[PDB]
């Protein structure tokens, strides 16, 4: 990669300086690199990495929600047609989402999650590897697309079944992951009682652990708790 | 509905 | 280019696309291979022209002053060294940037200024290339620094005086490039003085000539008088 | 001190 011939230290120090420069396509080419070094990742590098991707992935579904929707009403019974030129640029962008996501699976495939024993990390890249399996299946529609939603549903599973053992039910990363499983449920799944119930359930967990945390414990996993009320009431 | 917004830190 | 295998109408059609799509990168290739065609512009291709690559290196602008920010403070006294990396990315940003305005300025010189005609296309044309050889002038810093600035106060003076003999003082046009131009004054030639006398020379004359105007070039014109005025209060 | 914002149509 472009990427081989800098320092690792140099590559998590200009990932950082892109952040603040909301360069974040920068920012995932220089997470990546540092990955490629092949030493495990800090917290805090964990973060920079999915905090890249997920900026550069969510402009990409933000266009592609945007030309789609274009695309479906040049569809519609009475449109002109204004011949392949919607569907071709929705393609270049869907295109251009997936191999972003395949390059976010292939680094936790290779070599991420298999050197990840700790409950922290490895949840993290599970949760990170259901996340991006969601947004392939956000635009699957061929003979692979059951296949993808189940590739998504068994990342998160196993993610869920070792936070559940091994993490608090205040932890950030727990409640972001069932958080995140909860709108798998309900957006793809067609789940919808599956995951109004995990949010439930997530929440009054949480609700009933908050007394053994600090202050600053307390506001990081609160505000978690407001996005998983926040889906129960538009849900319900 | 909103999952993890992620986008920041 | 990319694009030579793609229809005319087909470039214009995605670019008004990515635009909706707020992909500004695409939208400016777009445009650029509609250029590269070798036809005249229309009013609506020029502003698609505009409004592409005045949001890409707007994204480049605001990234390098992040960049120039954290580098001016890391050489300041009782800073600890950081390295090379600071430095070695705004150059990175820099030098992307300025990769952009050469394309512009030479999509500008090869060929749309030598065909424009017209004084609303003319005009148009010469704003950009004062527009990017100003952008070019707030990054500069070497043996052509001067050479650069005065490349866009050439093409800015062309520009003016055309618009001066052709355009009414409502003009939209004339109106921005006087902006512009003002905004060159203030902030690259270090011409406070004449950035005000020619903001307030424009607005007055824009004022005095607003009852010939239909409502929606009223809302037009004094949108833009807006901006003068704006600047005017932060200048005095 | 902004010049034509121009990034938008
Ligand atoms: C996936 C995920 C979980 C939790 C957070 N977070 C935000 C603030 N503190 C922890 C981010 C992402
Ligand atoms: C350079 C420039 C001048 C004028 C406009 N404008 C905005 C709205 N109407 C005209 C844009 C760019
Ligand atoms: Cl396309
Ligand atoms: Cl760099």
């Amino acid at each position: 990669g472009a990427m081989g011939s800098m320092e690792r230290a140099s590559l998590i120090q200009k990932a950082k300086l892109a952040e603040q420069a909301e360069r974040y396509e920068d920012m995932a080419a220089f997470m990546k690199g540092a990955v490629e070094k092949g030493e495990e990742l800090s917290c805090e590098e964990r973060n920079l990495l999915s905090v890249a991707y997920k900026n550069v992935v969510g402009g990409q579904r933000a266009a592609w929600r945007v030309l789609s929707s274009i695309e479906q009403k040049s569809n519609e019974e009475g449109s002109e047609e204004k011949g392949p030129e919607v569907r071709e640029y929705r393609e270049k962008v869907e295109t251009e989402l997936q191999g972003v996501c395949d390059t976010v699976l292939g680094l936790l495939d290779s070599h991420l999650i298999k050197e990840a024993g700790d409950a922290e990390s490895r949840v993290f890249y599970l949760k990170m590897k259901g996340d991006y399996y969601r947004y392939l299946a956000e635009v699957a529609t061929g003979d692979d697309k059951k296949r993808i939603i189940d590739s998504a549903r068994s990342a998160y599973q196993e993610a869920m079944d070792i936070s559940k053992k091994e993490m608090p039910p205040t932890n950030p990363i727990r409640l972001g992951l069932a958080l995140n499983f909860s709108v798998f449920h309900y957006e793809i799944a067609n789940s919808p009682e599956e995951a109004i119930s995990l949010a439930k359930t997530t929440f009054d967990e949480a609700m009933a652990d908050l007394h053994t945390l600090s202050e600053d414990s307390y506001k990081d996993s609160t505000l978690i708790m407001q996005l998983l009320r926040d889906n129960l009431t538009l849900w319900t | 509905a909103g999952s993890i917004p992620g986008r920041r830190s």
